[PDB]
């Protein structure tokens, strides 16, 4: 199951 | 044994006002198992190993929805980076991410990974503690501060210690045979002319899986490292791998040399020689 | 335009003249991921060349396997020609049936 990223770079 | 899962994500920006292309590939024990590509006619996460067919419509719908969110996250991030580095818009630029976990035989996380690269160079990475960040760049220090303020490390740690490990385990159970199969190398030595009075002996190992292998030559049982050429291991294209190692030998003395092949699929290492 | 491709050209099976096989051109260590690869028989472009999907390695560099059915013979020459931003001109590497 893929991660979901949090804040943008 | 020492199992892993990785998702490798790439976004590439395009000339004009075109949208980036986004590709995400997932790996269990280093074999691709799922893929998403925004260039596809109906972009969706799709199985890439037959044992992934077990998962129902909901799994795929949710993975796809996450991919679509990642696609936008990469779009915005690319734009942000263009700012940090004072780069001109409408160029070609790449952003990559690797994430995932290594599991032990007791099913505990041994190590978690979450790292990014811009233009193929390290940008920012979560340290092994899963708590702090290493930034490679002055620009990446902006990201690091932003992510220390937002508590991003905790978010990724929670994914790495929970979902990553738990789903990897499920995938290992589901791909029972497939994932654990090794293919032993088949080996043979070939013989080729070379300069005056010397010949090349080349020890080949074919049809093997996993990629990890060691090839050695000996002269009368003594090792050879001096004067051994060997190629990078390379895919046959059918899921197995190939490698060879060669030495240059006096004409007539070919029977003095012995090739040894070490692979984990072998009941024990192969020893072979030039057989005319 | 930073990392220059390394190339290996080789058959899937040990080559036997007259027997159908598959020629591979494995290209690695390159960045950016956009690359153009052509496989050539006697200097002419081979039409039905397959390419593996975009992948990258743990060092961030990309790799690709181009492949085509072929039947080796005593005299036909095969090669893989690669165009990439990191090189001033295309790199051609010929199949050596011994490697």
């Amino acid at each position: 199951k893929v991660p979901r990223n949090q804040d943008w770079l | 044994g020492p199992h892993s899962m990785r998702y490798f994500e790439t976004a590439v920006s395009r000339p004009g006002l075109e949208e980036p292309r986004y590709i995400s590939v997932g790996y269990v024990d280093n074999k691709e198992f799922v893929r998403f590509d925004s260039d596809a006619e109906n972009p969706r996460y799709e199985p890439r190993a037959p044992w992934m067919e077990q998962e129902g419509p909901e799994y795929w719908e949710r993975e796809t929805q996450k991919a679509k969110g990642q696609e936008q996250w990469f779009r915005v991030s690319l734009r942000n980076l263009l700012g940090y580095y004072n780069q001109s818009a409408g160029g070609s630029h790449t952003l990559q991410q690797m994430s995932g976990c290594d599991l032990g035989s007791d099913w505990r996380l041994l190590r978690g990974y979450l790292q990014f690269a811009y233009e193929g160079r390290d940008y920012i990475a979560l340290n092994e503690d899963l708590k702090t960040w290493t930034a490679a760049d002055m620009a990446a220090q902006i990201t690091r501060r932003k992510w220390e303020q937002s508590g991003a490390a905790e978010h990724y740690k929670a994914y790495l210690e929970g979902e990553c490990v738990e789903w990897l385990h499920r995938y290992l159970k589901n791909g029972n045979a497939t994932l654990l199969r090794t293919d032993s190398p088949k080996a043979h030595v070939t013989h080729h002319p070379r300069s005056k009075g010397e010949v090349t002996l080349r020890c080949w190992a074919l049809g093997f899986y996993p990629a990890d292998i060691t090839l050695t030559w000996q002269l009368n049982g003594e090792e050879l490292t001096q004067d051994m050429e060997l190629v990078e291991t390379r895919p046959a294209g059918d899921g197995t791998f190939q490698k060879w190692a060669s030495v240059v030998v006096p004409l007539g003395k070919e029977q003095n040399y012995t090739c040894r092949v070490y692979h984990e699929g072998l009941p024990e290492p192969l020893t072979l020689r030039w057989e005319p | 335009i930073q990392k220059t491709p390394q190339i290996q050209v080789y058959s899937r099976h040990p080559p036997e003249n007259g027997k159908p096989n598959i020629l591979n051109c494995y290209v690695t260590q390159f960045h950016p991921p956009h690359i153009e690869i052509q496989m050539l028989k006697n200097g002419k472009k081979i039409p039905k060349v397959e390419m593996s999907d975009m992948s990258f390695s743990k060092d961030w560099s990309f790799y690709i396997l181009a492949h085509t059915e072929f039947t080796p013979t005593e005299t036909d020459t095969y090669a893989c020609r690669v165009k990439h931003d990191s090189m001033a001109e295309p790199k051609t590497v010929y199949w050596d049936r011994d490697m």
